[PDB]
């Protein structure tokens, strides 16, 4: 799926709106073993 | 005067007058969501 | 045309309506293989008109001719690959 | 066949064993000598109709006196109060302190109140403060509401002396022309909330005043899509601003001007005529080029019509376009040269158009401009046309601040249905010194008080009338601010489809049968001229089931402080009244011991009337606690009335006794009879009894006896009265309850008539149908009905069954014959306050088509031939005598085959009456005579488009 991901990137579909979406104030999941308390912390600015 | 077809939202590429109708073959001329243009015109004419 | 002719015809309305749930609808499954669309008061059934309006679909020759020539330009692809996610499996529609 | 001799022989021993049977099982000569047997206990008085209007009027004339002095208060002192304002623009530091409702802020703080239930309100309510409710889509905190918020609090002073001096007022309201209302006492507000004081009905009135609205709507072609959308919806909001007073019409044009419904002039814009416009403006569709020439002049035309009704005030033309080229400069100066037609133009929608023309035609005729880019805009750009109409009102000066009152209309805090006060305030600041005079000519608000009709009610006591009199109250457009038909339910309009804002405007012809005499009464109250007339009408029963002739006497005065004309219908026989007067102790003790729930045994089952008796006595809405209740108050208490009325407590007292004295003399005698399955007796007072005490479980009637269906049409009918039961197992009534049999008793005092009381017993249907045998033929077919087409028994085993059911559905064949030889005459009317249950496209608001039957000749001897075609079926029909039983017998359904189509005689949900050509002969009205327009020292000098 990340592979996927690239792809789609790489043909440049909605390459920015992912972008976007993985800006740090994102939900995480409920799976990962995260603080309790805290959820919106998951997402980096790296992703730019 | 054919995009008015949706009654809910207003189209921005459309053909009304010469200078909207410039920017939109432009667009689709460099292919950027071409497909949703054609799909207007699509409806324009009934329908699938 | 082999693979997948009207499969994308098949939205999750309400309870015993013509109404659609969602406002950005997607197709359930078409044999328990691919979305199921668990909600509130949600069943899904045939009847949908298609994805953008059935203009985008398999279930007819110039259609198929059509979706195929929209996707060889990289222009929405993803879209039709997703909306077949949604519709049909989950392994095939990829590598097609 | 038998002939007309011997069916008459045969009904003359019919009868005779009804009459009989009636006239000894339920005593009707007993209790006439029990009531003249003392004729010293109480005392007949007479009841002039003349005196008791005049003085029922002045006492509605008060309450709505005391009233406009709460309004003058009010608004007098919000004018002087709001001059002297800073408006400052930090209010940081001195918050604002206020209460907002719909609650559990950056320059305000809130109030936390106590809110102690209270009586006459059915909500928890503190007088401590006054609640203000800000509209969802206002934000609190702005500048302009938190100035509105301050100089405001000084009117919860003056809500506080209203209250003072008349505790029995309701909600007082400052309606402010910002969004916000401030109403007193506090109380929380009542899905989303889309109230908003400026449209509401009561402020709108006394915003402005009475409109000949023209409405021209584009439907070239450039108008399809989005833009003909919003400009349906804008059509639709913007009728929601009139009211019964204005006069509306909508037109459109496509290089060709037309009306959109088949109405052609202006209507009266009433709820039923908006309806129609709403519909034929949803159904409308964008084709052609524009003309705004031939547009305008199809506009100003209907403005020149005065062949037809119109409110002869505010001429005003809407335009609902997009865009233009054309100016129309030659049809302006043409038609409105001196500008007596203001001209509201409304750019609709989201487009590049010149807007240019559309302004220049706004403020050329003392109009505004509007914008309305989104369905967001709607709502408020819909509603500002009232601060141009209302720019000569506040011109007027103390000429224009006159207090109206609006329709009755259900209230908006669930308090049922209200009338409203209303009075403008004006912005006076620097009037001292008259100079500004800039903005001085917009209204701040409106002030209304609210007036229940039940307080109406409690001015126009009724119980020293028959149940078959009433007061009622027309407003001067006809229709009725007080009547006994009138309910708290939305009027409805058409038929509900599925794939209570408006106003409850009953017209006087509406609640009641319409006659040709009282038209001519209707017209005389709405002029202002008192009067009286006596006359012979058909009366509706209770129910929808019956129809009774009788004589009324209409006697109508004006009430001379507002426009309203109070009217009293006292039928004959009502002239007089039976008034106790009994003062010794223990001669009203033994009458009460009667009234105890453990001495039915004696003295049979027994109900009172819910009334209101004594303050502090509660009805129950019951009777299975009421009856405790009173009977443990009044020995639990001192005899002397401290605090509560001895008139209505003296007659339930005295008819206790006058009912228990027939019980022992003369029911008791005959604990059981063959052919009677119960005794019972309803008087004036507002008490029942029934003497079979087991048998009282099946007394399904109401305890207020004037309520009671049976008793008032038993006073008008001389004869005895049969009630047949209902149908489709509407409870135990078939067998087991019996048929129900009724005659007032009648007495003479002094000479004079009155009826203080019904008796009557519950005819035995399987003892009746012995009396038939004394059977299940397929010869011959014989059935009993009623006064109405109604079955009461029969000899078919199968027609049994179906008891208490219409001829016309069981065997239309003879039914619509019947009709047609004129043996049953009949009348349609429509009920505007009835529920059903919507059809293909809960229950919702409809209209009802209801219909009665009736005897038409006094003959009784009938005979005829039934041809249903190609056979025939001879029949015979006698009336009995002395009742309101007609006997008819016809040959078999076997020989002739045939079966019509069942006419029925229910509530048929109808779309009638058709709106279309009663705007041809509209009933007769009478316009307000207040006229705020064309001032000439208005400025009119902002077009509204200069600033956009
Ligand atoms: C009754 O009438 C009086 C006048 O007859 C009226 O009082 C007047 O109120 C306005 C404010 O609404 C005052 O205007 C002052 O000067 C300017 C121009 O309005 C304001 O500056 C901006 O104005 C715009 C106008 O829309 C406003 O949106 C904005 O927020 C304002 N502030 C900015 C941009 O920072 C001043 O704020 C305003 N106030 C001052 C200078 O203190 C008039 O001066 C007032 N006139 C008088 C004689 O006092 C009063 O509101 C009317 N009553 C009601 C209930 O509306
Ligand atoms: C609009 O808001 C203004 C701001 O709060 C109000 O003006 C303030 O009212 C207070 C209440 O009376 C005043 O406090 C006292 O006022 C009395 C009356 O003269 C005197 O005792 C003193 O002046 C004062 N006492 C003190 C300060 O200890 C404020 O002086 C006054 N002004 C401010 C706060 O700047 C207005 O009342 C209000 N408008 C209405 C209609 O209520
Ligand atoms: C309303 O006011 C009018 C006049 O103000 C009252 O008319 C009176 O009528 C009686 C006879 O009907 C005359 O004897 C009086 O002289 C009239 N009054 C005057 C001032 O001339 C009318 O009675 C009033 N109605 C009510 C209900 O109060
Ligand atoms: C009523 O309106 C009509 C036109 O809508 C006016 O024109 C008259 O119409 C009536 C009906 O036939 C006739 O008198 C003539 O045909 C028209 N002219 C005149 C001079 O009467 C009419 O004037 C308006 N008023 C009345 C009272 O009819
Ligand atoms: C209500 O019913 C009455 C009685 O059937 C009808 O009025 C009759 O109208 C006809 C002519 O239309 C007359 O010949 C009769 O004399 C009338 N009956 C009377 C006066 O008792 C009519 O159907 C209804 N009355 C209305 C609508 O006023
Ligand atoms: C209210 O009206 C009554 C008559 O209905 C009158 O007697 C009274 O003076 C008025 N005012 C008050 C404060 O009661
Ligand atoms: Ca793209
Ligand atoms: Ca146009």
């Amino acid at each position: 799926q990340a592979v996927l991901l690239l792809f789609r990137c790489a043909t440049g579909e909605a390459w920015q709106e992912i972008m976007l979406a993985c800006l740090p104030g994102k939900l995480c999941d409920p799976e990962s073993d995260y603080n309790p308390g805290e959820e919106y912390t998951c997402g980096s600015n790296f992703a730019i | 005067g054919k995009f008015n077809f949706d009654e809910t939202q207003t189209k921005r590429s459309t053909f009304d007058n010469f200078p909207q109708a410039l920017l939109t073959v432009f667009q689709i001329l460099t292919g950027e969501d071409w497909n949703a243009v054609m799909y207007d015109g699509i409806m324009a004419y009934g329908g699938p | 045309l082999e693979l997948f002719i009207g499969k994308m015809h098949k939205t999750c309305f309400f309870a015993d309506s013509d109404i659609v749930a969602e406002e950005d609808p997607a197709p359930c499954a078409f044999s328990g293989n691919g979305r199921q669309c668990t909600a509130n008061g949600t069943e899904c059934r045939s009847g949908w008109v298609g994805p953008n309006g059935g203009i985008t679909n398999f279930d007819n020759f110039a259609f198929a001719m059509l979706t195929v020539f929209q996707c060889i330009t990289m222009e929405g692809w993803t879209d039709v690959l997703y909306w077949m996610n949604d519709a049909m499996g989950f392994e095939l529609p990829w590598v097609y | 066949f038998p002939s007309a001799v011997t069916i008459k022989s045969w009904v003359d021993k019919m009868q005779e064993d009804l009459v009989t049977l009636a006239k000894t099982a339920s005593g009707v000569n007993q209790l006439v000598d029990i009531y003249e047997k003392y004729q010293d206990l109480y005392t007949v008085e007479p009841n002039n109709a003349r005196q008791l209007v005049e003085i029922a009027a002045r006492d509605i004339e008060k309450l709505l006196s005391n009233r406009s002095k709460a309004l003058v208060r009010l608004a007098l002192e919000a004018e002087k109060v709001q001059a002297a304002h800073q408006w400052r623009e930090d209010f940081a530091s001195n918050e604002v302190v206020y209460y907002n409702a719909k609650d559990d802020e950056p320059g305000s703080q809130r109030i936390k109140p106590v809110f102690i239930e209270d009586a006459n309100f059915g909500r928890q309510i503190s007088y401590q403060h006054a609640a203000v409710h800000i509209p969802t889509d206002i934000y609190e905190g702005s500048t302009i509401v938190l100035n509105e918020l301050n100089w405001t609090s000084a009117l919860d002073e003056v809500f506080k002396k209203n209250r003072e001096e008349d505790p029995s007022l309701l909600w007082q309201v400052f309606g402010s022309a910002t969004g916000l209302a401030r109403y007193y006492p506090a109380s929380p507000w009542v899905k989303i909330d889309l109230y908003d004081v400026r449209r509401r009905p009561w402020y709108i009135q006394g915003a402005a005043s009475p409109k000949d609205m023209l409405i021209l709507v584009d439907v070239s072609g450039s108008v399809s899509g989005l833009t003909l959308k919003l400009i349906r919806t804008s059509v639709s909001e913007m009728l929601e601003t009139l009211s019964d007073d204005d006069f509306v019409n909508v037109a459109s044009f496509n290089s060709n001007a037309q009306d959109v419904s088949c109405f052609q002039h202006l209507v009266q814009a009433n709820v039923r005529n908006k309806k129609v416009l709403k519909d034929a403006v949803n159904n409308i569709t964008a084709k052609g080029i524009t003309d705004y020439k031939k547009g305008f002049s199809f506009a100003f035309e209907q403005l020149l019509n005065y062949n037809v009704s119109r409110a002869n005030c505010n001429k005003i033309i809407m335009l609902f376009t997009d865009g233009g080229e054309e100016r129309a400069q030659e049809i302006f100066n043409k038609y409105n040269k001196d500008k007596k037609v203001r001209v509201f133009t409304f750019s609709v929608g989201q487009h590049n158009y010149d807007r240019g023309p559309i302004q220049w035609m706004a403020c050329e005729n003392k109009g505004y401009y509007y914008e309305i880019p989104s369905i967001g805009a709607i709502r408020i750009n819909t509603q500002e046309y009232l601060d141009v109409l209302g720019r000569p009102m506040v011109l007027a000066g103390d000429k224009a601040k006159q207090v109206q009152w609006t329709n009755v209309y259900l209230d908006a805090l669930e308090l049922g249905l209200v009338i409203t006060g209303t009075l403008p305030v004006f912005n006076i600041t620097g009037q001292f010194e008259n100079k500004t005079n800039l903005k001085n000519q917009l209204i701040l608000g409106v002030m209304g008080v609210d007036v229940s009709l039940e307080d109406i009610k409690r001015l126009t006591p009724r119980f020293t009338l028959c149940p078959n009199g009433y007061y009622f109250a027309i407003d001067p457009n006809g229709y009725v601010l007080l009547h006994p038909n009138l309910q708290p339910k939305p009027i409805g309009v058409g038929i509900p489809t599925i794939n209570s804002q408006e106003p409850v405007t009953l017209d006087f012809l509406d609640a009641e049968l319409e006659n040709d005499i009282k038209v001519e009464i209707r017209n005389k109250m709405i002029d202002g001229e008192s009067g009286e007339k006596t006359f012979r009408t058909l009366v509706k029963s209770q129910d929808e089931r019956y129809i009774d002739k009788g004589n009324r006497t209409y006697t109508w005065t004006p009430v001379n402080g507002t426009d309203y004309s109070l009217a009293l219908v006292l039928p004959t026989y009502s002239f007089y009244y039976i008034k106790a007067k009994l003062e010794e102790t223990i001669t009203q003790a033994r009458y009460s011991e009667t009234l105890k729930p453990d001495n039915f045994e004696e003295s049979g089952y027994t109900f009172i009337a819910p009334r209101d008796y004594c303050n502090d006595l509660k009805i129950s809405d019951n009777n299975t606690e009421f009856l405790l209740n009173f009977n443990e108050f009044i020995d639990r208490k001192t005899p002397n009335n401290p605090s509560c009325n001895a008139d209505l407590i003296n007659r339930v007292l005295l008819d206790a006794g006058f009912t228990n004295e027939l019980v022992q003399n003369y029911w008791s005698k005959q604990k059981n009879i063959k052919g009677v399955k119960a005794r019972f007796v309803v008087t004036d007072g507002g008490i029942t009894r029934v003497y079979p005490k087991e048998a009282g479980e099946n007394w399904q009637e109401n305890p207020e006896t004037y309520e009671d269906s049976f008793y008032k049409r038993s006073l008008d009918n001389d004869n005895y009265v049969f009630t047949a039961p209902y149908f489709n197992k509407s409870g135990p009534g078939a067998y087991e309850s019996g048929i129900m049999v009724s005659k007032a008793v009648e007495i003479y005092i002094q000479g004079k008539l009155l009826k203080p009381a019904v008796v009557g017993i519950k005819i035995d249907v399987n003892s009746w149908i012995e009396n038939f045998t004394k059977r299940n033929s397929d010869v011959m077919d014989c059935v009993i009905l009623d006064d109405g087409g109604f079955l009461l028994m029969a000899n078919h085993d199968d027609y049994t069954n179906q008891i208490g059911r219409f001829f016309g559905e069981i065997d239309p064949s003879l039914m619509r014959h019947l009709v047609n030889i004129s043996v049953y005459a009949f009348n349609k009317s429509y009920d505007y306050q009835s529920v059903c249950e919507p059809g293909a496209a809960s229950k919702q608001s409809c209209i009802t088509e209801q219909t009665q039957y009736f005897f038409d000749n006094d003959s009784k001897s009938f005979s005829g031939v039934l041809d249903c075609g190609n056979c025939s079926r001879i029949f015979h029909g006698e009336k009995l005598m002395n009742t309101n039983l007609i006997f008819i017998m016809v040959e078999s359904k076997g020989t002739c085959p045939c079966d019509t189509r069942l006419l029925i005689q229910a509530e048929q949900t109808s779309d009638g009456p058709n709106p279309c050509d009663m705007v041809k002969q509209p009933r007769y009205r009478k316009g307000p005579d207040v006229c705020f327009d064309n001032n000439v020292l208005e400025d009119y000098t902002d077009c509204g488009g200069v600033s956009g």
